């Protein structure tokens, strides 16, 4: 058990597409979305 | 003071309706992925990141950036305009290759950030809105950071640069040029948000699972 | 303070001061003055007519 | 039935539900001040002008949003609905510009009209006031944008009469203004109507501009023979 | 015994949020090494009555600033379904100056703030969770995806969420820039790809929130501590702080200190303890102590006077007429400009309103060039009453609470340092003539 050590060190090879990267890879396990009926407020 | 930035277009060589823009394939599916998180019938809640994805793969944002955008998502282009005026992270002119923010809200204004203010001018030679011509740096000073404690902090393309002085943020500087990247946190051995020395708190190991459930759970 | 004969005033530069704002036309207890205004050549905001009936003024 | 009773000064009044405060303010026949509320528009509730005083509550409400409740007191000439007024009006005169001799307007702005009215008689702004460039929105409408007080009428009417998505604000703050934020002219069949919704100078007519002054023009109540309409 | 009275000293073993520090695994495998994600099972099919039950019994007062009580208002969303989605809107917006709270929470303990989310829907019937983070956080955002991902992975969330039979799902949405988006009309606006303006109340995000479906905000630091609390219990959670101020608080000590640092803490603390222990003090000894700020920008600031007897929590706050806020202490010293900071933060409002209402918008402007003329002393005393009054006529007259806070500062400023603003002008005058 050690207490004086930084695990937070994966940010510093986070790039600039990290982000949507792991949005895209999350888009596998959402739930279908619900729908208002509509395709715009405009429709 | 005043903000300095103008909020009406005027149409530029550099800047105009045809100025070239257009989605990679890659930052297409990241837009589907970006769509697909919101119900449909409100498909216009994806201009905030999208927008924002534009900027990650061009810099900053030109018109035709905004009218591809709200052509996509089927939105009118001056709700896009709204947001773009709106929202101070949106860069609508071209910025140096890194973007140095520095805090100066009262906070950070209280451990000496008019220090690394100057520090970062006389190293660059540009003041606090300007671009150097080199097209590397352009600093300007921002509000709270959400890094109060870690006061005097800078932020430079998504990296956080904490507890600095003014040799700190020089020698940062002179590994951003030299074609490094800086390591980013607290630059005065604390790593962290703890107390500077001692740890006053947080120092047992951590308890198990199932240390304080109460009964009947 | 005497209040004579009336008079249209110029800025330094040779401008009039009139701007048509009618409102000494809205305030002359005898209705003495009339006024019609448009646009300019420049698009300042000028008279084309200005006139005091001076048989009708109280000055 | 459904109607619920409510008192406006101790007046009692049935409404129906979802009645606003301003509504039924104006069943008694009381007029609310008001800058961004218009009736045929959806409801803002930005320019504050018609904050009330709901009797044993120690904060004023919008009287043109807010629906009111069962057994409510409203109070529209309290000491509390008069400063808030006041204040509201000291704000919007705060920027304003010193253009009523040179405005179209002048005998017909609310502004002026509530100023008097509803504001106090002295101002005690003594900074420099702001100013914003002006905006071409076509050869009908004349725009003078550091007239504009920020109410969204003219962006709501746009988008919900019109059928048009041309009218924005663009920036934040002091700093927030009116317009399309590129060259474009706003021309369709309705756009004229923005100039009457419009409570100040910052919009106008321009084949209209500097010609006439309200107290001075006859009214003549008539019909239009451009359509079938009538 | 019961009725503490000397509060502020808390052991280790009654922290929530352990890894604050970030001296252990932040990933998944550490919070599950640190009881996170234990009997999750078990409270979800205990049914959002019992959850609600404990939030309400535990007293947990909401931890964004305005002290709200909690277990109230996720139980204000215990409607029957009426057709529309019902969503929980997690704020991780952290604007406040002198504030650091959320983001070490959403770095450091991710999976606390996951687990949260999910008990939390789960007592208000809530079918995903939208977690609007600061933009400028985005190694904060990007390290709450991975914790969000490998949740996903293991099951915790997502299809049945559990052995539970339960369905929720966790988005996470980045901001651009704009301190009003904290508020939470204006977020949920900014959620749906509008300006960041905060909407009038009624209706309230019960009735009709984000996408007009019935919405609960909560901010990050409110929703993480919500499984701990279900898992010791409501009574555990009040057995910390003074009546109608239970449980524990996270503080940034920062400003002129010796130390500034974040820590978690017992509610009822006396300021003087929590700075002395915690942030080892005010640079130059305590004597040295010129005023404080303790909850961040928006709270009327206190002079040394008040400071070393006043207690941490909401009302003994309020009763020193300054508020708790998000409790971000922002210290300074004798070798400070008080009016200087003060006008910082007015221009920093200015910076931050959305110009939606006119109270705000012109107001705060006006502030700020007053604050900018008293800096310099350029103005008259008979001018210190005026802003007194301009600041009334903002306070309470806005859509929003950002006039509330932007007014609030000045006001603290002119009744505790009033005769430094007089002798800055007589010196000006002196000197100008
Ligand atoms: N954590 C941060 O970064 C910041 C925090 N703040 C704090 O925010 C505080 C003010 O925020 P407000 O939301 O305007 O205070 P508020 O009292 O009006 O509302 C607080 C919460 O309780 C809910 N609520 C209140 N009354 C309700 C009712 N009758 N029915 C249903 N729900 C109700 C509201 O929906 C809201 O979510 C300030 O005291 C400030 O300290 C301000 C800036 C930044
Ligand atoms: C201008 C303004 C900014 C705010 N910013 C935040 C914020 O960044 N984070 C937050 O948790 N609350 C913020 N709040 C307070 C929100 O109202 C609060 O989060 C919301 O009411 C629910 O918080 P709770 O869970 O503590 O009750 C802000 C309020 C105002 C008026
Ligand atoms: S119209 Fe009459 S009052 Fe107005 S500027 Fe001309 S002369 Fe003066
Ligand atoms: S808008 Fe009204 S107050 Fe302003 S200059 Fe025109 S008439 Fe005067
Ligand atoms: S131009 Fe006129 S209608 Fe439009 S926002 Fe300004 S004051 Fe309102
Ligand atoms: S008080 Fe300020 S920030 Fe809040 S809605 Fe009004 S103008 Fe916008
Ligand atoms: S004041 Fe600088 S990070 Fe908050
Ligand atoms: S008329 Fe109600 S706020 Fe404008
Ligand atoms: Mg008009």
């Amino acid at each position: 058990f050690d207490n004086s050590t930084y695990r937070n060190l994966q940010h510093h090879e986070y790039s600039t597409y990290t982000f949507l990267d792991l949005n895209v890879e999350l888009s596998k396990f959402r739930m279908p979305q619900p729908s208002s009926g509509r395709q715009s407020p405009r429709h | 003071g005043a903000g300095g930035a103008l909020f009406v277009h005027r149409d530029t060589p550099e800047n105009n309706p045809d100025t070239p823009f257009d989605f990679t394939p890659e930052n297409y599916k990241r837009i589907e992925a970006i769509v697909k998180n919101y119900p449909e019938g409100h498909k216009a809640a994806a201009v905030l990141p999208v927008l924002d994805l534009a900027q990650r793969q061009n810099g900053w944002l030109p018109i035709s950036a905004m009218n591809k955008v709200a052509e996509i998502l089927q939105v009118p282009p001056m709700r896009v305009y709204e947001v773009a005026t709106f929202y101070t992270m949106y860069n609508r002119k071209p910025v140096g290759k890194y973007h140095i923010q520095v805090c100066t809200t009262t906070p950070c204004m209280l451990r000496n950030s008019d220090s690394i203010l100057e520090a970062i001018q006389k190293k660059l030679g540009i003041k606090v809105g300007e671009t150097t011509p080199d097209k590397l740096f352009t600093l300007i000073e921002v509000e709270c950071l959400g890094a109060c404690v870690n006061a005097p902090m800078v932020q430079i393309n998504d990296n956080y640069y904490e507890d600095l002085t003014p040799k700190d943020i020089e020698e940062i500087i002179d590994e951003l040029k030299a074609g490094k990247i800086p390591k980013p946190g607290p630059r005065s051995g604390r790593f962290s948000c703890e107390p500077a020395g001692g740890l006053t708190s947080l120092t047992e190991p951590p308890k198990g699972p199932g240390f304080g459930v109460q009964a009947g759970l | 303070r005497f209040r004579g004969e009336h008079a249209l005033r110029r800025y330094p530069s040779g401008e009039e001061r009139c701007i048509a704002c009618k409102l000494c036309e809205a305030v002359c207890p005898a209705q003495a003055i009339t006024i019609e205004a448009e646009p300019r050549a420049d698009g300042s905001r000028r008279t084309t007519r200005y006139d005091i009936d001076m048989t009708k003024c109280i000055y | 039935s459904n109607l619920i009773e409510v008192f406006v000064d101790g007046q009692s009044v049935m409404v129906e539900p979802g009645t606003t405060v301003l509504q039924a303010c104006e069943k008694v026949g009381m007029q609310i001040p008001r800058f961004c509320y218009h009736e045929r528009l959806s409801v803002a509730g930005n320019c504050r002008m018609c904050l009330v005083e709901i009797e044993k509550a120690p904060k004023v409400v919008a009287a043109c949003a807010m629906p009111v409740m069962k057994g409510w007191n409203i109070l529209t000439n309290s000491e509390k609905s008069k400063k808030a007024r006041e204040g509201v009006m000291e704000f919007l005169l705060a920027n304003h510009p010193l253009d009523c001799p040179i405005c179209d307007q002048g005998g017909e702005c609310d502004l002026q009209d509530q100023s008097m009215m509803f504001g106090s008689d002295r101002s005690r702004f003594l900074e420099g006031k702001r100013a914003v460039e002006d905006k071409n929105i076509g050869p009908l409408v004349k725009t003078i944008m550091t007239r504009c007080i920020q109410c969204t009428r003219c962006i709501r009417f746009a988008s919900e009469i019109a059928g048009v998505d041309d009218l924005g604000t663009t920036g934040r703050g002091n700093d927030m203004q009116v317009g399309t934020y590129i060259e474009k002219m706003f021309m369709s069949e309705l756009s004229g109507n923005i100039i009457d919704i419009c409570p100040v100078g910052a919009l106008t007519s321009k084949p209209y501009a500097f010609t006439a002054r309200p107290w001075e023009t006859r009214k003549t109540e008539s019909i239009d023979v451009m359509d079938a309409v009538g | 015994a019961p009725k503490k009275t000397s509060f502020g000293s808390l052991k280790d073993e009654d922290r929530i949020f352990t890894n604050l520090y970030g001296r252990h695994d932040w990933r998944l495998k550490g919070a599950q090494s640190r009881g996170d994600w234990y009997k999750t099972k078990e409270i979800l099919l205990k049914g959002p009555d019992w959850i609600l039950g404990e939030v309400k019994t535990s007293g947990l007062r909401g931890r964004g600033g305005a002290g709200f009580p909690t277990g109230l208002k996720w139980s204000f969303m215990n409607k029957p379904s009426d057709g529309r989605p019902k969503y929980l809107v997690v704020n991780a917006d952290e604007g406040e100056p002198g504030t650091c709270k959320d983001r070490e929470i959403i770095r450091h303990d991710p999976h606390k703030l996951v687990e949260g989310c999910l008990v939390g829907g789960r007592a208000m019937g809530a079918r995903a969770a939208y977690i609007y983070i600061r933009g400028e956080f985005y190694n904060e955002a990007s390290n709450l995806q991975v914790a969000i991902r490998e949740a996903y992975e293991a099951g915790l969330i997502g299809k049945n969420a559990c052995g539970s039979g339960y369905d929720f799902d966790v988005f996470v949405v980045r901001g651009a820039g704009a301190y009003i988006c904290g508020e939470e009309t204006a977020l949920i606006e900014s959620i749906e790809g509008k300006q960041g303006k905060p909407r009038l109340k009624p209706p309230f995000p019960a009735d009709v929130g984000v996408f007009g479906c019935p919405t609960t905000v909560a901010n990050v630091e409110t929703v993480a501590v919500s499984p701990t609390i279900c898992r010791r219990g409501g009574a555990w959670f009040a057995s910390f702080g003074r009546e109608r101020n239970s449980g524990t608080k996270l503080f940034n000590i920062s400003g002129h200190v010796n130390h500034p640092c974040t820590v978690e803490e017992e509610m009822s603390v006396p300021l003087k303890e929590l700075i002395e222990k915690h942030a080892g003090g005010v640079i130059g000894g305590w004597d040295n102590l010129l005023a404080v700020i303790p909850g961040g920008s928006s709270t009327p600031l206190i002079p040394k006077s008040v400071c070393e007897t006043v207690l941490m929590d909401f009302d003994a706050l309020v009763q020193a007429q300054t508020g708790l806020g998000t409790a971000a202490v922002i210290v300074m010293d004798r070798s400070t400009d008080i009016v200087k900071a003060i006008a910082r933060l007015i221009e920093f409002y200015k910076h931050e309103s959305c110009g939606q209402c006119t109270p705000c918008r012109e107001g705060v402007d006006w502030m700020n060039k007053v604050m900018a003329r008293f800096v310099k002393g350029d103005a008259r005393p008979a001018e210190i009453d005026s802003l007194w009054e301009i600041s009334k006529q903002i306070e309470g007259h806005t859509i929003c609470a950002l006039g509330d806070g932007a007014a609030w500062p000045v006001q603290g400023l002119i009744r505790h340092f009033r005769p430094e603003l007089e002798e800055r002008m007589q010196q000006f005058a002196l000197q100008h003539q």
